[PDB]
Formats: structure tokens, sequence, C-alpha cells
């Protein structure tokens, strides 16, 4: 679904 | 008897949880200010407590063991559905049994059932929650034992979504052991009767709470006046 937010808070 | 292995384990989880949880709440007050004064006067603060929440919860994954082994589409499917689920957990450390509420400080960042009210939330969702805190808090957890559960419920393999279930479970199992074998060597009786099966059992509770106040969020969310006063982290791990 596409998580820009919580992917960016993770990598 | 506790492998260095898993002294290993614990002692990460209790620094990254240190790193993830201040006990003095002091970026409380860059939330937008509480209201009790007004239905919904309570959507914003809480609204940022939860979506400050899910970050510090998401900064909390990233340092559980094995966790960025992780795919990273698997990474998105157990933040996205235990995130409400690890704050309740992680909030029992300020939830008091004095007056039934979450201490934070100071009364202005203390929230009872009535200023959960105030952010659309009727007593058939907030009578289990209060259950729920009041139940783990007599657990009395050691904060070792405390960080090992939100980490085994964050590494949950049944969780909708996920692909590499064989991979996450592998994951999970290395902390139920981690937790298992801690409870029989550093919590005395009878401070671990049954204690891992009461804890286990925390995590269905959770499960049933999750179901339950997902559904009134789409009801909340539902309404774009509603949706208006949320943050942009909240809506896109809650779903938009
Ligand atoms: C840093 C900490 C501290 O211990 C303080 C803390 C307290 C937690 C609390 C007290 C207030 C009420 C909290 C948010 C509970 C929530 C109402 C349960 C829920 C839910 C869903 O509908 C999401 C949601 C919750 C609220 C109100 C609206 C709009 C958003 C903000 C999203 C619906 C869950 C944990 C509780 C959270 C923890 O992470």
């Amino acid at each position: 679904k596409n998580h820009p937010m919580l992917m960016n808070l993770l990598k | 008897k506790l492998s260095e292995e898993q002294q290993h384990i614990i002692a990460i989880l209790l620094d990254a949880h240190h790193k993830t949880y201040d006990p003095t709440y002091a970026d409380f007050r860059d939330f937008r200010p509480p209201v009790r004064m007004s239905p919904l006067s309570m959507l914003p603060h809480l609204a940022d407590l939860v979506s400050y929440s899910i970050q510090k919860v998401i900064g909390f994954a990233k340092m559980i063991p094995g966790f960025r082994d992780l795919t990273s589409d698997d990474q998105i499917v157990l933040l996205k559905s235990s995130a409400i689920e690890v704050i309740m957990l992680r909030s029992n450390q300020s939830f008091t049994m004095d007056d039934m509420s979450w201490d934070c400080g100071s009364q202005d960042y203390k929230y009872d059932v009535t200023d959960v009210s105030k952010a659309g939330h009727t007593l058939e969702l907030i009578e289990p929650l209060i259950k729920f805190q009041v139940g783990l808090k007599k657990l009395n957890l050691h904060e070792e034992e405390h960080v090992l559960l939100m980490a085994i419920c964050i590494v949950s393999p049944d969780r909708p979504g996920v692909q590499d279930a064989k991979l996450v479970e592998a994951i999970q199992d290395r902390l139920s052991n981690t937790l298992q074998t801690y409870i029989r060597c550093r919590h005395p009786p009878p401070g671990s009767h049954q204690l891992y099966a009461k804890m286990i059992q925390k995590l269905a509770d959770l499960r049933s709470l999750n179901e339950e106040h997902s559904k009134q969020y789409r009801s909340l969310s539902f309404q774009p006046e509603n949706s208006m006063k949320l943050t942009p982290l909240v809506l896109e791990v809650f779903g938009n």
C-alpha cells in the first residue's frame, strides 16, 4: 500500500 | 539456565526500551494541548500521543534481534498490526491502579476513562482496555519480562499479510525461550506461577482489543472532519 513514513522510520 | 545469547537479547531489549520510553514524558509538551472543557475535545492531544507512540514502537522494533533480517514488506505488516497492541502494552508503565489511569508526570498529562471518552470512545472499548491494564499490572512483571512481551507481540507469525511466517516464527521462538528460561531463572515464586501462561494470554486479550478498537477507528476516521484532526503517521500506519 506504500508506507513512506513507516518505511522511513525503519530503514 | 540462560545462555550467553539469551542475556545478550535481554540487554538489547532493555536498552532498546530505555532509548524509546522516557519516564519523564518531556516531549508530551510538544503535543497539541489537551482539552477537558466539547465532544472529541481530547482527540488532538491523544491523536498526537498515539502518533508519537507509534514512532517509539517503531524505533523499539528495529532493535529487536533478528527483526532487521526480516523483509521490508514483512516488517511493515508486523508494525502495522501490532502498533496499537504494543502501545497498550508499553502504556502499562504509566498506568496506575490508584485511580485507574495513565499518569505521565502531571495532572495535565494524566489520562482517565473520561479523557479517553473525549477521544470518541465508548465503554464497549474502554471497559476492556481497563480490565487489561489492571490484569497486566497485577502480573508485576520484571522489566525484562516486560520488554520481552512487547517484542514477542511485534514478531507474531499469524499476523495477516506475513509472507515469511517461518522466518518470523523463528524470530519469535528465540524470544519466547528467552522469556520462559528467564521466568524460570530470575523470577521466584509465587511470582512465576503460570506467569508464562498468563502472559501468552494477555497476547490473546490484545488481539481482541485490536479488533475492537480498530473498528472504532474506521468509525472515527470515516468522518473527514475527525480524520482531519489526526496526524499523517497515524493515517499511514492505521490505514487511510
Ligand atoms: C508513551 C506512552 C505513555 O505510557 C502514555 C500512553 C498512554 C496510553 C493510553 C491512554 C489514553 C488512551 C490510549 C491511547 C488508548 C486508545 C484510546 C485505544 C485506541 C484506539 C484506536 O481507536 C485509535 C485512536 C486512539 C486515539 C483516539 C482516536 C484517534 C487516534 C488517537 C487513534 C482513535 C490505548 C492506550 C491508551 C502511551 C505510551 O506509548
